[PDB]
RNA sequence: AUGGAAGUCGGAAUCCGCUAAGGACUGUGUAACAACUCACCUGCCGAAUGUACUAGCCCUGAAAAUGGAUGGCGCUCAAGC
C-alpha cells in the first residue's frame, strides 16, 4: 500500500507516499511533479512529487481500480525523443524540447491540464481534471459489461480506449467521456490495447490468444494477427509504429509489422 | 435479534425529542420525567441508541 | 432409554438356512474377487519387508549387538 | 424493555448465585458425557455423532500441527491479474472413456 | 494542599485533549479551555504526534509536562512531511532514522529504561523501531540490533 | 459550563447547522445544569449570541 | 450493471463486516450530503410514503 | 490448619496422595543406572 | 487405561524450557564468579519476591541470581573437588529454601547497610500471622474495604462480586453497588477479614490483597558472603539461626 | 493385573473411637455416634499402630486397589463429623416477593422441616424434611441465611441440596429472574 | 485505525530489556481503564510418568410394525471367548 520514490544515481529512497489501505497497481508521473496511484481500496489519489504530500484524494469507484491513464502518457514516455530522429545537442534544450512536446500535448483551452482517467471492476471509468475541477469528476464512463482491465488516451487526446473482461474494446470522447463505438469481435477478455503515433488504430491483445488491429475512424477491424498459442499479456506499439510487440503465456516475443 | 430488542417509536404521535452534544444531560432529563431505564454516566456516548 | 420398564421386539439371533447360504456364497465370491484384485494390484511392493528389529524392554539387546558386530567384523576378516 | 437489556440487567443485578459453579461442574462432567454419548447413543443419530466427532477430531489434530509449525501463486501472471481468483490449471487419438457398460434394447 | 497526578495521551497542537477530561477535572475545579491550552502549549513541539502528557494539579490548577515515549521520540526523529490527520489516515513510517539518532533516544529514554547500559537501551529503542516499521541506516532495525549483539556494531558506553 | 467538554461556541455552531431540520417543528433550548453555572455568569456577548 | 451490483456490493462489504460481533462497518451510506438535502429528502420521502398509502387504501 | 484453598469448596477432603499402584518394586538409584545403560545401548 | 484425563495442549507462544535452561544458568553463574569480589547469600522466606526488580535496578553494578536453589548449589559446586573457587563449597550449605545469589564488587558493610535499610510494605503470603484485626464495615462496600475514609474512597467495582462471595463475603448487587446487607448498613454485621494474631490462610490473603491491605512487609535477610581475595566464608546474623543442608 | 498387596491407614484423633466389626464401621466423638456399613467392598481392616487403621486388598485388580481411597475417605470424613462437624450455610435471595422461611422441629419424628413461602409470590407452601441428624437455624448475624450443621456430611449436604432443588425457576429467563435459595458456604462447626 | 479500543471489536508486525520467568498475550471483564486468569518461572511435596500407535475382548457403528426364540431352560472365577 505504499509508492516508494527513488533516486536513481544513489538508490535511496525520496519518499514514502502512504495512506492506501489496498495494494497500489497503478502509478503515473505527470508532467507538473504529481504522482497519481489508483489502488485496490477503490480509490485513486493525487500526491505532490516535490513534498511527498497528498494533493487529492478520490473515492468515486466502487471496486479496484485497476489502472488509470494521463492525457500527456504517449509524449512523457519518449522526452524529447521523435520523428526528427535527432537529438537536440545540450540538455538545456533537450529539457526544453521535452517540455515543449508535453505542453503541447497537456493543454485543454490554451491552459496546461493533464487529464487523468481510471477504469475499475465496477464496470465504468472516470475521467479527472484535478487542475479545473478538483475532486468533481468530468464523466463516468458507462458501457462495459464486465470488469475493465486497461485503458489508453489517443497521442492526439481525442480519443479513449477502453479494454473491458466483457470481450470488448470501446471508444470514448476524451473530452466529455461520451460513448462512440464498440469494437467487437474477440471472443475472450481483452487485457490490454496501445494505440498508433497517428491515433487511426488501436491494437488490442486479448485471452483468445489473437491481437487485432481495430482501424478508430472507420470503426472496424483492420487486421486480424493470430498465431500466439496461449493468451496474450503484453502488448506494446512502437512511438514510431513500425512494430507492435505481444508476448505471454506461450512464452515467445512475437512482433508484428506492416 | 437486534430488531426485536429495538424500541417502539411511533412517529405521528405527541413526542418530545431530546438532542445536543454528549455528556449535557439528556438522559439525565429523561430518567427524570419518565420511567426509561437509559443510563447517566459521564462519559461521552454513554447512551448509543435511541431509547 | 426406557428399556428396562418397556423393552421392544427382540433382534432374533436364530440364523436361517437362506441367510446362512447367502452369506457363505457371498464371502466364496469376495475371497475370489480379492485374488482377481490382488493378482491384478498396481501397487508397488517392496522385495525385502521392513524388519521391526530388537526390543528396548529386551535386557540383552547391547549384548547381541555386540554379537552382530563381532559376527561382521569376523564375516570381513574370513572374507 | 429496550436496546441490551439483559446485559444491563447482569451489570446491575449480576446473575444467579450457583451460577458459575454449575458451567464449571457440567464443563467438568463433559468428558464423561461425551464418552457416554460416544457408547450409549443409537442408529442414525449415533453415526451423525461419530462423523461429527471425527471431523472435530481431524481439525483439532490439523492446529495442533500449525501450532507446532509456527516456529518455522503458482503459474506466472501480470500485475492485473494478481490477487484474482485464477483456476488452478492442473499419436493415439484415444477418447477418455473408451469403454462403458452396454444397454440391452430391452433395458 | 494535596496533589494529584493525570496521565493522559493526546495529540499535539489541538484543543479537543481537554473533551475526555472536562467529566472528570470539573469536580476538580479546574478550567477545561485554560488547562486545554496550556496543554497545547506545552505541546507545541509535537504537532501531529500522539503524546503522553501528565498534570500535576494541586489547590485547583494544574501544571502540564510531556513524559517522552520511544513511539514519540521515534516518529518525531523520522521526520515525515507534515499532514493533516483528518484527511490522510492509514500513514505508514516507512523512512529511515539515524543510529546516531537512534543512541540520542536511547539517552534521552535512559530514565524510564531498567536495562544495565547504553547498549540495552539502544536494542529496546531499536525494538520499538521495528514495532513503528521504520528503517535503521536503510537496513532494518532487527538487522542492526543483531549486528549490536553481534558485535559488529559498537555502542558508545554512556 | 462546558463541564461536557465542548466550546459553548461549538454547540452554537451544532445548533446552527442542524436548524434546517428543524422546519415546521418547535425548538426549545434548555440551557441544563445551573446548579454549577448560572446563565448570568456568562460575558455579555455570549449572552447576545443566545438571544 | 443491476445483475452485478448485489454481488458488487458484496465483494466490497462482506456480511460478517456490515453487522455482527465483528463487524467493522462504521459510516453509513447516504442518498444525501447537506442538512438542507436531508430536509428535502425527508419531504419528499413523507409525500412518497403518504401517496403509497392512499394508494393502497384505494385498492 | 489448611492454608491452601481446594478447587471443588470440599475443604475437609484430606492431601491425596498420587495414585501409583506399581509403587516400590524399583528404587531410584536402579533405575538411574538403568537409564544409563539404555541411554547407551540407543 | 481408557479412563484418563485429557490434557489440554497450550496454544500459547511460550514452551516449556527444560535443560538447556539449567546450563544457561549453569554457564551464568559459572562465568561471573570470577569477575566479582564477593558473592552474598540472601533469603526472602515467604515473601512476594517482586520488588528483587527494585533491587536488581538499584544495585546495577552488581548481579543477583534467583535461579533453583539444587542448580544455584551444583553451579557453585557443593564438595571441594568440584567447587569453582577456593572455599565456595563453605558458602552453598546456606543455601536451602527461597534464597538468592549476590555478586558484587562493593564493600560488605555497604551492602548490609542497604539491605537493612531497605524497607517495603508488602501484601501477606499464607501463614503469616495477622498483626491486626481487619472488618469490612455493613452497607456499600468501598474499594479499599474500610482502610481509608469512605468519603475519601469509591465504592467497590461490580465484577469484584462473585469474587468476593467465592471468597466468603455475603455481598449483594443492590441497583449496580456492591452492599455487605444493606445499602444503609442495616440487618447485618461487618465482616471480619482477619482478627489479631490469626494464622492467615489464602482466601484471608486474597481478600487483603483485593482491598489493598498490606499486612506484612519485604524484608532481604543476609545470610553470609564468601570473598575470592581470602577464599573464606563470613557468618551473619540470620544465618546463624536459620537451618543449613 | 492383580497386585498382590495394597495399603491404605486413616489415623485417628485421641477423643475419638472407631470400632469395625464385618465391615459395619461405628465412629463416636464428643459430637455423638456415625455409624456406615461398607459390606458391599471386599476389605480387611486392621489396626497397624496405636491411632492408625490399616486398610489392605489382597490380590486385587486396579479397580479394587482404587476403592480403598474412596472407603478411607468416607471413614475420615465421619471421623471429622464426629469431631468437628460439618455446617452449610445457604443464603435466600430475591428482587421483588420476599421469601419467608419457616423452620420448625417435629417433635413426633424427630426431624426439622423447612416451609418456603411467597417464592416469587407462589401461593403454595414448600415444605422439606430435613434427614435425622441435621439442625437448621436462621441466622442472625446476616440477612437471609440458613445454616445446617450436623455429623453426617452426607445428610447436611443432600438437605442443603433439596432446598436447593425445590425453588426452581420454571418457564422463565434464569438471566434475569435470579430467586432461589443457595448454599454460600460449606465448612465445619468449629 | 476507532466516538471510545491501554495484550484481549479489528488490520498488519510481533522486537528488546530484566530475567528464575513471563506472549507486543490464553480467556473472564471495562465505555475505555482497572481487576482476575492462562502460557512460563520459583518454593513446598516426593518417584515414577506423559504422548501416539498396535493387538485382544466389550459398547456404538440404524430399527419398523400379531407374542418369540444361541432349538429351549438358563448360564457371569460361565454352561461365553
Ligand atoms: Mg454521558
Amino acid at each position: 500500500c505504499t509508492v516508494r520514490i527513488w533516486l536513481v544515481n544513489t538508490g535511496r529512497t525520496e519518499h514514502v507516499l502512504s495512506g492506501h489501505k489496498g495494494s497500489v497497481s497503478c502509478v503515473k508521473w505527470g508532467g507538473t511533479d504529481l504522482i497519481y496511484t489508483g489502488s485496490h481500496d477503490r480509490s485513486v489519489r493525487v500526491w505532490d512529487a516535490v513534498k511527498g504530500t497528498l494533493v487529492h484524494n478520490f473515492t468515486a469507484h466502487g471496486h479496484w481500480v485497476n489502472h488509470i491513464a494521463l492525457s500527456s502518457d504517449h509524449v512523457l514516455r519518449t522526452a524529447y525523443h521523435d520523428h526528427t530522429k535527432e537529438v537536440p545537442g545540450t540538455e538545456e534544450e533537450r529539457r526544453a524540447k521535452a517540455k515543449e512536446r508535453f505542453e503541447k500535448a497537456a493543454k485543454i483551452k490554451g491552459k496546461v491540464a493533464e487529464r487523468l482517467v481510471s477504469a475499475s471492476d465496477d464496470f465504468t471509468m472516470y475521467l479527472w481534471d484535478p487542475t479545473n475541477n478538483g475532486s468533481k469528476p468530468v464523466a463516468r464512463l458507462l458501457g462495459h459489461q464486465n470488469k475493465v482491465n486497461h485503458v489508453q488516451f489517443s497521442p492526439d487526446g481525442t480519443l479513449i480506449a477502453s479494454a473491458g473482461w466483457d470481450n470488448s474494446t470501446k471508444l470514448w470522447n476524451a473530452r466529455d467521456g461520451k460513448f462512440i463505438k464498440n469494437l467487437r469481435g474477440h471472443v475472450a477478455p481483452v487485457y490490454q490495447c496501445a494505440w498508433s503515433a497517428d491515433s487511426r488504430l488501436v491494437v488490442t491483445g486479448s485471452k483468445d490468444c489473437t491481437l487485432k488491429v481495430w482501424n478508430v475512424r472507420t470503426g472496424k477491424l483492420a487486421m486480424d494477427l493470430p498465431g500466439h498459442e496461449d493468451e496474450v499479456y503484453a502488448v506494446d506499439w512502437a512511438a514510431d509504429g513500425e512494430l507492435v510487440a505481444s508476448g505471454g503465456k506461450d512464452k515467445a516475443v512475437r512482433t508484428w509489422r506492416n | 435479534q437486534h430488531l426485536a430488542r429495538l424500541p417502539d417509536i411511533n412517529p405521528t404521535t405527541r413526542t418530545l425529542l431530546v438532542a445536543g452534544f454528549p455528556n449535557v444531560g439528556k438522559s439525565s432529563f429523561v430518567r427524570s420525567v419518565t420511567r426509561a431505564d437509559t443510563p447517566v454516566e459521564p462519559y461521552a456516548f454513554t447512551t448509543k441508541s435511541l431509547f | 432409554a426406557g428399556t428396562i420398564n418397556k423393552p421392544k421386539k427382540p433382534t432374533s439371533k436364530r440364523k436361517t438356512t437362506r441367510l446362512r447360504a447367502k452369506i457363505s456364497k457371498r464371502a466364496a465370491e469376495k475371497k475370489r474377487k480379492e485374488r482377481k484384485l490382488a493378482r491384478k494390484n498396481p501397487e508397488w511392493r517392496s522385495k525385502l519387508k521392513k524388519d521391526p528389529g530388537i526390543p528396548n524392554l529386551f535386557p540383552y539387546k547391547e549384548r547381541l549387538l555386540q554379537q552382530i558386530e563381532e559376527e561382521r567384523i569376523r564375516r570381513k576378516e574370513e572374507l | 424493555p429496550q436496546n441490551e437489556y439483559i446485559e444491563r440487567h447482569r451489570k446491575l443485578h449480576g446473575r444467579r448465585l450457583d451460577a458459575e459453579e454449575r458451567a464449571r461442574k457440567k464443563a467438568a462432567r463433559e468428558g464423561h458425557k461425551n464418552s457416554e454419548n460416544a457408547q450409549n447413543l443409537r442408529g442414525l443419530r449415533a453415526k451423525l455423532y461419530a462423523k461429527q466427532r471425527h471431523a472435530q477430531k481431524i481439525q483439532m489434530r490439523k492446529a495442533i500441527k500449525q501450532h507446532e509449525e509456527r516456529n518455522v501463486p503458482s503459474d506466472p501472471i501480470p500485475s492485473y491479474l494478481l490477487d484474482r481468483a485464477n483456476p488452478t490449471t492442473a499419436a493415439r487419438f484415444s477418447v477418455p472413456i473408451p469403454k462403458v457398460r452396454g444397454i440391452s434394447e430391452e433395458e | 494542599n494535596e496533589i494529584k497526578i493525570i496521565h493522559l495521551r493526546a495529540t499535539g497542537g489541538e484543543v479537543g485533549a481537554s473533551s475526555a477530561l472536562a467529566p472528570k477535572i470539573g469536580p476538580l475545579g479546574l478550567s477545561p479551555k485554560k488547562v486545554g491550552e496550556d496543554i497545547a502549549k506545552a505541546t507545541a513541539d509535537w504537532k501531529g504526534l500522539r503524546v503522553t502528557v501528565r498534570l500535576t494539579i494541586q489547590n485547583r490548577q494544574a501544571q502540564v509536562s510531556v513524559v517522552p515515549t520511544a513511539s514519540a521520540l521515534i516518529i518525531r526523529a523520522l521526520k515525515e512531511p507534515p499532514r493533516d490527520r483528518k484527511k490522510e489516515k492509514n500513514i505508514k513510517h516507512n523512512k529511515s532514522v539515524s543510529l546516531d539518532e537512534i543512541i540520542e533516544i536511547a539517552r534521552t529514554m535512559r530514565f524510564k529504561s531498567f536495562s544495565k547500559d547504553l547498549k540495552g537501551g539502544v536494542k529496546e529503542i531499536l525494538g520499538t523501531a521495528f514495532s513503528v516499521g521504520c528503517q535503521v541506516d536503510g537496513k532494518s532495525p532487527k538487522a542492526i540490533s543483531d549486528a549490536i549483539e553481534a558485535g559488529e556494531i559498537d555502542i558508545p558506553d554512556e | 459550563s462546558e463541564q461536557c467538554g465542548f466550546s459553548l461556541k461549538a454547540q452554537i455552531n451544532l445548533f446552527k447547522s442542524i436548524k434546517p431540520l428543524f422546519a415546521n417543528k418547535m425548538v426549545f433550548i434548555v440551557l441544563n445544569k445551573m446548579d454549577i453555572k448560572k446563565f448570568e455568569e456568562l460575558d455579555p456577548e455570549m449572552q447576545q449570541e443566545i438571544n | 450493471l443491476k445483475k452485478h451490483q448485489a454481488k458488487m456490493t458484496i465483494e466490497r462489504e462482506p456480511f460478517s463486516e456490515t453487522f455482527g460481533p465483528k463487524a467493522q462497518r462504521k459510516r453509513p451510506k447516504l442518498s444525501f450530503n447537506t442538512v438542507d438535502e436531508l430536509a428535502g429528502y425527508s419531504e419528499q420521502s413523507l409525500d412518497s410514503y403518504h401517496a403509497r398509502l392512499e394508494e393502497k387504501k384505494l385498492l | 490448619k489448611n492454608l491452601g484453598m481446594r478447587k471443588n469448596g470440599q475443604v475437609w477432603l484430606p492431601a491425596k496422595k498420587a495414585f501409583r499402584p506399581t509403587k516400590g518394586l524399583t528404587s531410584w538409584e536402579l533405575r538411574v543406572k538403568k537409564r544409563q545403560e539404555q541411554a547407551a545401548m540407543k | 487405561p481408557k479412563s484418563k484425563r485429557a490434557r489440554v495442549y497450550h496454544l500459547t507462544q511460550v514452551n516449556k524450557k527444560g535443560r538447556e535452561a539449567k546450563e544457561r544458568l549453569f554457564s551464568n553463574i559459572r562465568e561471573t564468579i570470577p569477575k566479582y569480589q564477593h558473592c552474598f547469600v540472601f533469603s526472602v522466606d515467604n515473601m512476594r519476591n517482586n520488588y528483587l526488580k527494585d533491587v536488581r535496578h538499584e544495585l546495577n553494578d552488581c548481579r543477583i541470581f534467583f535461579g533453583k536453589t539444587k542448580l544455584m548449589a551444583r553451579a557453585l559446586g557443593t564438595t571441594p573437588e568440584e567447587e569453582q573457587a577456593d572455599g565456595l563449597h563453605r558458602l552453598t550449605r546456606y543455601l536451602t529454601g527461597t534464597v538468592g545469589l549476590l555478586f558484587t564488587n562493593r564493600d560488605p558493610a555497604d551492602i548490609e547497610s542497604y539491605f537493612s535499610n531497605l524497607s517495603q510494605v508488602d501484601f501477606a503470603r499464607a501463614g503469616t500471622v495477622a498483626p491486626r484485626t481487619v472488618t469490612v464495615p455493613p452497607g456499600i462496600v468501598y474499594s479499599t474495604g474500610g482502610e481509608v475514609p469512605p468519603e475519601h474512597d469509591v465504592p467497590v467495582s461490580h465484577t469484584l462480586e462473585p469474587e468476593l462471595r467465592r471468597l466468603g463475603m455475603p455481598v449483594r448487587m443492590i441497583k449496580g453497588k456492591v452492599c455487605l446487607g444493606d445499602e444503609k448498613g442495616e440487618a447485618s454485621e461487618g465482616y471480619t477479614i482477619c482478627k489479631e494474631g490469626e494464622v492467615l490462610d489464602s482466601r484471608q490473603t486474597r481478600l487483603l490483597k483485593l482491598f489493598s491491605i498490606c499486612l506484612s512487609e519485604f524484608k532481604v535477610s543476609l545470610l553470609g558472603y564468601w570473598s575470592s581475595a581470602s577464599g573464606e566464608v563470613t557468618e551473619l546474623e540470620a544465618g546463624k539461626t536459620r537451618p543449613k543442608r | 493385573m492383580r497386585y498382590i498387596h495394597s495399603e491404605e491407614t486413616i489415623p485417628v484423633p485421641e477423643n475419638v473411637k472407631v470400632s469395625i466389626k464385618s465391615r459395619l464401621v461405628t465412629v463416636e466423638g464428643p459430637r455423638g455416634k456415625l455409624q456406615k456399613d461398607l459390606s458391599h467392598i471386599a476389605v480387611n481392616f486392621s489396626v497397624v499402630k496405636k491411632g492408625v487403621i490399616g486398610l489392605e486388598i489382597h490380590h486385587g485388580s486396579r479397580k479394587d486397589v482404587a476403592a480403598l481411597r474412596t472407603v478411607r475417605t468416607i471413614i475420615n470424613n465421619m471421623i471429622i463429623g464426629v469431631t468437628k462437624g460439618f455446617k452449610y450455610k445457604m443464603r435466600y435471595v430475591y428482587a421483588h416477593f420476599p421469601i419467608n422461611v419457616n423452620v420448625e422441629k417435629n417433635a413426633e419424628t424427630g426431624c426439622y422441616e423447612v416451609e418456603i413461602r411467597n417464592f416469587i409470590g407462589e401461593k403454595i407452601v414448600r415444605k422439606v424434611v430435613m434427614a435425622p441428624g441435621v439442625e437448621v437455624e436462621i441466622s442472625k448475624a446476616q440477612k437471609d441465611e440458613l445454616i445446617l450443621s450436623g455429623n453426617s456430611l452426607e445428610a447436611v449436604s443432600q438437605s442443603a441440596a433439596d432446598i436447593q432443588q425445590i425453588c426452581k425457576v420454571r418457564n422463565k429467563d434464569i438471566r434475569k429472574f435470579l430467586d432461589g435459595i443457595y448454599v454460600s458456604e460449606k465448612g465445619n462447626i468449629v
